[PDB]
């Protein structure tokens, strides 16, 4: 409760700007921080502000209000690569150390130009009857449910950026030992495109 | 009020 | 550097011989800050002195007031003793009331 | 106009263990905190009526600041050694001066924030709050670790901002004694120095605040070269006492002229000598 | 900044019980140095915090963890005798003022029993023709699977070259046995390339997980290899 941030995620397609807000309780606090974290690395800096008003460094904007003890990282223009949790640091009243909130996971949805959203199977590369299933291609507002069974493994959507071509495509994965599990089934928990190309193996 | 300045000379 | 304290004796109130008063001795303009001062009655260290909380001047000089509640009398002699490192020998200041 | 000050004093006892650490809050001519590092309370301590009002949270607050400038001024001893090439048996001084002024609309004028190291300057924020003064190269070393942490931002936003909302706070709170005029109380006395000469002696008593000007005229001619004028005195009771003296020619006190200025006072005043 | 800040280790699997220093290195002659703790929905917790060198203090969660700041430069976090709930990642943070920059973490394991410690098994599985004749481009999957603890560094690499572009990774890891605190962990990657670039064979491709396990300083009672610090791999050709 001395920090508060909304867990999130807070979900926004690119283009659009995303606020992220922050509340603290001790009123004499003097510095506000803002960190960024991509998954499995340190926080980074991305601002600090000390006076009531507006900071601008790039396409962020961090602004303070001392009075509702509210301050908010504005950023512009978002971009996919912005997708991290967001962590608000305070320093109160004659502490000699931050107080970081819990943080905002901030999600920016790549706009999918020509979604060609598909189900394929992937076999082995050193030989086998092994195989996983690639959906892959959807619109960004398509999300995909984990898996309702324990021997069904479904990864959450990934989006990865063939920068060469600036072309971002969403992925899951999904694989199983049953001998029964198929690609045609793999995402049924999940509401997936009408149109969505099955191809036979 | 005092100052909350961490800064050493 | 070092400098040697500026030195005032004088009553709070204008004195008038039996009403109740405060007895002063203001030291300013020196440094460093480590001072030693007495208020005597006719040469006797008085026991009772208070001082204000060492505070500074623009100049960096620190000032300190000594004081202690006094009854004046015609009889009665007051001087302040100043010792600091600046001084060969202890600076004794009379308190002249028809200063 | 106003100001808010905190004065600093940070001396080291080489054979007496942990540095002596003195802080004092002044807003104008008014003391209203003391904190001492050998006093029992380890506390920011009341030392005006109206900001007893403030509560624990304030309290805490600022024993917390108080006691963390102490801890910084400890380590800052230590550099500034290490600077200077300076063993441990010498006694030293570090003292550190910061607030804001604001006008008679409570708007900001200036801020301050300056250092002295055994009575002379060290470094100071410039009147711009932008910059700083380095007196000599240790402090060269300072100022550079200062530009490159971007300390400037972070004390500017104290000083233009919460140093002013913090005395606009005291002067509402704290009207009756800061928010006051006390006239001075001017009267004269005289001494033959010899059979030749005398000395007029111009006081000004029970006068806040404590800015005032004692001038003595000859025949209208103010006597700059010829006039001692004793250092504005504290009376004890937050009022303050000055004095302005000439050595006049015996039988030519009628003479000279003693002229007291003084916010307190709707016109200027002016003193000769009955006897 | 942050790149003036050094931690190590980088990965620990700690049996109960154990001892051990984690180290913080600063070169920008930082007053300030920080140890936090990280753990899902808690956020960063502050464990103990210096002012300068010599004196140490309690932050929020000092408990069962000491500190020695005796060089201003390095900031020691010890664990006396190592608990499963201080199976965390650590980071420490240095600043002049209160501008924090952080050392890039440190990923305790601490397990009652090293018998629950596996490395990875990889495997590369090869785009579909359905994909390179719609898309005409080529996805390959890297599964990484059976790994505890959760310590693994996943990399792409095409032609010997590590490739950053064209690639996810699993932000994290699923639980094979998601009730389970020891539960071993799957991950899976992708790498998309033009399908031309795939077909062409002068083209190499292969998957490297970096698994941190035991040292040979650890005792190996089991039947099965010891499952010691070692990169796992999975590859394949371009093919037209
Ligand atoms: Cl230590």
């Amino acid at each position: 409760k001395e920090v508060e941030q909304n867990s999130g995620p807070l979900s926004v397609p690119e283009g659009a700007i995303a606020s992220l807000n922050c509340t603290y309780s001790d009123r004499g606090s003097q510095s506000f921080f803002w960190y960024r974290q991509y998954s499995g690395k340190s926080p980074e800096l991305i601002m600090s502000i000390y006076s009531n008003g507006d900071k601008e460094d790039g396409r962020f904007t961090a602004q303070l209000n001392k009075a509702s003890q509210y301050v908010s990282l504005l950023i512009r223009d978002s971009q996919p690569s912005d997708s991290a949790t967001y962590l608000c640091a305070v320093r109160g009243t004659g502490r000699r150390a931050l107080t970081f909130g819990s943080g905002t996971r901030l999600q920016v949805q790549p706009n999918i130009q020509n979604p060609d959203p598909a189900v394929y199977q992937l076999r082995d590369s050193k030989s086998s009857d092994k195989s996983v299933c690639l959906f892959t291609d959807f619109d960004s507002q398509t999300n995909v449910s984990q898996s309702k069974d324990s021997d069904v493994y479904i990864t959450d959507k990934c989006v990865l950026d063939m920068r060469s071509m600036d072309f971002k495509s969403n992925s899951a994965v999904a694989w199983s030992n049953k001998s029964d599990f198929a690609c045609a089934n793999a995402f049924n928990n999940s509401i997936i495109p009408e149109d969505t190309f099955f191809p036979s193996p | 009020g005092l100052y909350d300045g961490m800064e050493h000379l | 550097i070092q400098r040697t304290p500026k030195i005032q004796v004088y009553s709070r109130h204008p004195a008038e011989n039996g009403k109740s008063n405060f007895l002063n001795c203001y030291v300013s303009g020196f440094h460093p800050s480590d001072i030693e001062v007495d208020l005597l009655k006719n040469g006797e260290r008085i026991e009772k002195v208070e001082h204000s909380d060492l505070s500074f001047s623009k100049d960096w000089s620190f000032y300190l007031l000594y004081y202690t509640e006094f009854t004046p009398t015609e009889k009665d002699e007051y001087a302040c003793r100043v010792n600091h490192v600046t001084l060969s020998q202890p600076k004794i200041v009379k308190w002249d009331r028809d200063m | 106009s106003h100001s808010m000050r905190y004065f600093f004093t940070s001396v080291s006892r080489p054979g007496r263990g942990e540095p002596r650490f003195i802080a004092v809050g002044y807003v104008d001519d008014t003391q209203f905190v003391r904190f001492d590092s050998d006093a029992a309370s380890q506390r920011m301590e009341p030392r005006a009526p109206w900001i007893e009002q403030e509560g624990p949270e304030y309290w805490d607050g600022e024993t917390r600041k108080v006691k963390a400038h102490s801890q910084t001024h400890r380590v800052d001893l230590g550099t500034l050694r290490g600077y200077y090439n300076q063993s441990e048996a010498g006694s030293h001084t570090v003292q550190r001066m910061y607030g804001c002024d604001v006008g008679s609309d409570w708007r900001f004028l200036r801020g301050y924030h300056q250092y002295a190291y055994d009575g002379k300057d060290y470094i100071a924020l410039k009147e711009d709050l932008r910059s700083w003064t380095a007196a000599d190269m240790a402090a060269q070393t300072t100022k550079h670790k200062w530009e490159a942490a971007h300390v400037a931002e972070q004390l500017r936003a104290y000083l233009e901002g919460t140093c002013v909302e913090w005395l606009r706070r005291y002067l509402e709170n704290g009207k009756e004694t800061l928010q006051r005029t006390d006239a001075p109380k001017t009267h004269m006395t005289h001494h033959a120095v010899s059979d030749h000469e005398a000395t007029l002696r111009c006081w000004a008593l029970s006068f806040y605040p404590a800015e005032i000007t004692l001038t003595w005229q000859r025949d209208g001619e103010d006597q700059t070269q010829d006039t001692e004028l004793v250092e504005t005195r504290p009376a004890g009771d937050g009022t303050f006492q000055k004095w302005a003296a000439v050595v006049v020619p015996s039988g030519q006190e009628q003479r000279y002229t003693c002229h007291v200025q003084h916010e307190g006072l709707p016109k200027p005043l002016t003193l000769r000598w009955e006897p | 900044m942050n790149a003036g800040v050094t931690q190590t280790p980088k990965f620990r699997v700690l049996k109960t019980g154990q001892s051990m220093t984690l180290l913080c290195a600063q070169d920008m002659n930082h007053d300030y140095m920080y140890w936090y703790r990280q753990d899902p929905g808690m956020g960063l917790r502050l464990i103990h915090y210096s002012v300068g060198e010599g004196t140490t203090a309690k932050g929020e969660v000092p408990d069962g963890y000491n500190v020695s700041r005796l060089k201003k430069q390095n900031f020691l976090l010890g664990l006396e005798s190592a608990a499963p709930s201080q199976t965390s990642v650590y980071f420490c943070a240095s600043s002049f003022t209160d501008t924090q920059y952080f050392g890039p973490g440190t990923r305790l394991t601490v397990l009652e029993d090293l018998k629950n410690v596996f490395p990875p098994e990889v495997a590369v599985f090869e785009p579909s023709e359905a994909e390179i004749s719609h898309t005409q481009k080529a996805t390959l999957v890297c599964l990484a699977t059976g790994f505890y603890p959760d310590h693994v560094e996943l990399s792409w690499w095409v032609n010997g070259k590590e490739v950053h572009s064209g690639v996810c990774t699993d932000p994290q890891p699923l639980k094979e046995q998601p009730a389970l605190n020891d539960s071993r962990y799957a991950l899976s990657s992708r790498l998309r390339v033009s399908a031309t670039f795939w077909q062409d064979p002068r083209n190499h491709f292969r998957c490297q997980v970096q698994f941190y396990g035991l040292s040979e300083n650890d005792e190996w009672t089991q039947d099965r290899a010891k499952p010691v610090t070692q990169i796992v791999s999975a590859e394949a050709w371009g093919r037209a």
